[PDB]
């Protein structure tokens, strides 16, 4: 997260300023939002379009052999 | 004379064997059949409930 103090002081300082804001963590930026929504689609494909907030359920059966 | 002696000897033990072999089998094997299938039936269902508890949680 942190190394070279001579740059680092300013650089890290600007990063925290981000966190210290709630119009986004200082801003967000369209570009990210566009990709987010895309990437969000894809991984739903990755593991099917059910919603794993709920779990599966099954049904039951039998037949006579002879 | 000696022919007839053996002819009934054959036929008699023949029907002894085949009938007694029929008798012994039927009990066990039919007892067999009932329990085998029940087996099969029941098994399936064990799995089917279970698997699912996996599938779902996954």
């Amino acid at each position: 997260l942190d190394p070279v103090q001579k740059l680092f002081v300013d650089k890290i300082r600007e990063y925290r300023t981000k966190r210290q804001t709630s119009g986004g963590p200082v801003d967000a930026g369209p570009e990210y939002q566009q990709d987010l929504d895309r990437e969000l689609f894809k991984l739903k494909q990755m593991y099917g379009k059910a919603d794993m907030n709920t779990f599966p359920n099954f049904t039951f059966e039998d037949p006579k052999f002879e | 004379q000696l022919e007839e002696v053996k002819q009934a000897s054959i036929k008699q033990i023949q029907d002894a064997i085949d009938m007694e072999k029929s008798q012994q089998a039927l009990v066990q094997k039919r007892h067999y059949l009932f329990d085998v299938q029940r087996n099969n039936i029941a098994m399936a269902l064990e799995v089917t409930y279970r698997e699912r508890l996996h599938r779902v949680y996954r």
